[PDB]
């Protein structure tokens, strides 16, 4: 059938390597009475895009 | 490892004047910034102008500086007595070197 | 914060060694490369050694290429120059500094660095 999916498992762990190389700032915004709420304050280091690695 | 200053940069008292530190292919044709460092006649010098065309604090925008390909010049104007003073730069080599300088220069 | 203390100079003759040390308080000692720049007491800028916050790496100027030898405490958080025969054709005095266009690095390649602290830096005159 065309209508399942293909469940594949592998024997070797296959790295990948993930990273956001951002220094990010979190600046915390009072919407009180005492709750509060996280934004992104700023963004600081090597400006490089999200990604990821793997062994080709 | 030496950058092109002039020996002596020259200007009256309000007048503009320039300084071109320039390099070769290694220093300002690698694609690095011209940091150059202004000086007062017996005191520590200090950075003027980071990302060779940035200001910093405390620095008129009289004062600033500019990369042209593999040249590297700076800018003042309304020079005077408290802008009468040295200026040395310094950026990186692709040859050999980590710190070219210019050889100064006041006015 | 930025509180930088240059010393270790010496007044001494010819051939032989010396430490030199800056000191910075209240903030990350293993959170920046510091470089050595001296001044010929008269000249310009003459970058002398470099150093990773941990000292993991380390590259000298050709003037005292492989001559002194820099590293720093890590855990006491002080940095030492041990420079090594010590010669008349060095007259000069010594600062210290580092780099710091760091806030946002726009690329794989930087643009540089820079030297923006300054302080005494030390007295050095080895000779008779
Ligand atoms: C996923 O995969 C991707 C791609 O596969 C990975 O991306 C890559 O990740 C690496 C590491 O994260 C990044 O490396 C960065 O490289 C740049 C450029 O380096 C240049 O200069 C090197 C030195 O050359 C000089 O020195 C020697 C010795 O004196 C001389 O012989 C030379 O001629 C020069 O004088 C040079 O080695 C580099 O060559 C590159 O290409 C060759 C090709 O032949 C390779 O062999 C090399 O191995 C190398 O890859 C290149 O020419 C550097 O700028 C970065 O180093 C900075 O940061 C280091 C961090 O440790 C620091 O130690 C360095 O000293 C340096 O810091 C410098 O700048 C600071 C200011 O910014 C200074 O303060 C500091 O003191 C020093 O001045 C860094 O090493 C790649 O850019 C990146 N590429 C891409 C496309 O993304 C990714 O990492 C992987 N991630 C994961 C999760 O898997
Ligand atoms: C992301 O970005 C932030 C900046 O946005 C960056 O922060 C630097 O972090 C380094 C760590 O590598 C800090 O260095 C350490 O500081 C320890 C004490 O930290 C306190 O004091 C620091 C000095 O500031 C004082 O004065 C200012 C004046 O206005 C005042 O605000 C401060 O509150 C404080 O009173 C201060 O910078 C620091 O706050 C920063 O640092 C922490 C990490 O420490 C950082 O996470 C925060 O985000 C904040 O930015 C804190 O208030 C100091 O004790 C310690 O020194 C010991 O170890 C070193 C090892 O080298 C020895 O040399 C030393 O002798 C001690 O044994 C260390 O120096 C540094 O101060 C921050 N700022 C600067 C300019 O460097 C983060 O690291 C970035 N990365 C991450 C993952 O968050
Ligand atoms: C995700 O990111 C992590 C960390 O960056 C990667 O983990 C690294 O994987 C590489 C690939 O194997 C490891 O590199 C190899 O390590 C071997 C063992 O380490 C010893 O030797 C090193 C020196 O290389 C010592 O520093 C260390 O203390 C150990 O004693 C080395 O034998 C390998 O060197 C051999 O191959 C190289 C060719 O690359 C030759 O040049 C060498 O001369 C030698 O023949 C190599 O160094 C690395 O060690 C791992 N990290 C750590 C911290 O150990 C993941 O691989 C990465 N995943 C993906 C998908 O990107
Ligand atoms: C898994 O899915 C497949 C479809 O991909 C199923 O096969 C399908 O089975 C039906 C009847 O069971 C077939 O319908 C009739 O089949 C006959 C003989 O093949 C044909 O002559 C008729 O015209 C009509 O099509 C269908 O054709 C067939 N399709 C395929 C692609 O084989 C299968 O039965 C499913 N698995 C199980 C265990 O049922
Ligand atoms: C998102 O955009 C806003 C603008 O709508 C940015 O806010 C403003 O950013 C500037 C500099 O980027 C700040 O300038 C400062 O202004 C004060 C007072 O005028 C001046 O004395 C300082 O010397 C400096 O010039 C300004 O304060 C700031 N305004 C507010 C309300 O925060 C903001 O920076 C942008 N976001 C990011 C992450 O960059
Ligand atoms: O040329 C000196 C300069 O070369 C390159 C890198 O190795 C740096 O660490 C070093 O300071």
């Amino acid at each position: 059938n065309n209508a399942k999916n293909i469940l594949v498992q592998f024997n070797t762990p296959v790295q990948i390597n993930c990273t956001r190389p951002n220094n990010n700032t979190r600046k915390s915004i009072r919407i009180g009475p005492g709750q509060a709420f996280y934004a992104t304050g700023d963004i600081i280091g090597d400006i490089r895009q999200a990604h990821c690695n793997v062994s080709k | 490892s030496v950058l092109t200053q002039p020996p002596s940069v020259s200007g009256a008292p309000g007048q503009r004047v320039v300084i071109s530190c320039t390099g070769s292919r290694s220093n300002i044709g690698a694609g690095y910034d011209v940091h150059w460092y202004q000086q007062s006649p017996g005191k520590v010098p200090r950075i003027i102008i980071y990302g060779s065309n940035s200001r910093s604090s405390g620095v008129p925008a009289r004062f600033s500086g500019s990369k042209s390909g593999t040249s590297a010049s700076l800018a003042i104007t309304g020079l005077q007595a408290e802008d009468e003073a040295d200026y040395y730069c310094q950026s990186y080599d692709t040859t050999l070197t980590a710190s070219v300088f210019g050889g100064g220069t006041k006015v | 914060d930025i509180r930088i203390a240059e010393s270790g100079g010496g007044l001494v003759q010819p051939g032989e060694s010396l430490r030199l040390a800056c000191e910075i308080i209240e903030l990350g000692f293993r959170r920046a490369w510091t470089t050595w720049v001296r001044q010929a007491p008269g000249k310009g800028l003459e970058w002398v050694a470099d150093i990773n916050e941990d000292g993991s790496e380390k590259k000298y100027g050709p003037s005292v290429t492989g001559r002194f030898t820099i590293s720093r405490d890590n855990g006491k958080n002080l940095v030492f120059l041990q420079m090594n025969s010590l010669r008349v054709e060095d007259t000069a005095t010594y600062y210290c500094a580092r780099e710091a266009y760091h806030l946002v690095y726009d690329d794989r390649i930087p643009r540089g660095n820079w030297f923006d602290p300054w302080g005494p830096g030390t007295l050095v005159t080895v000779s008779s």
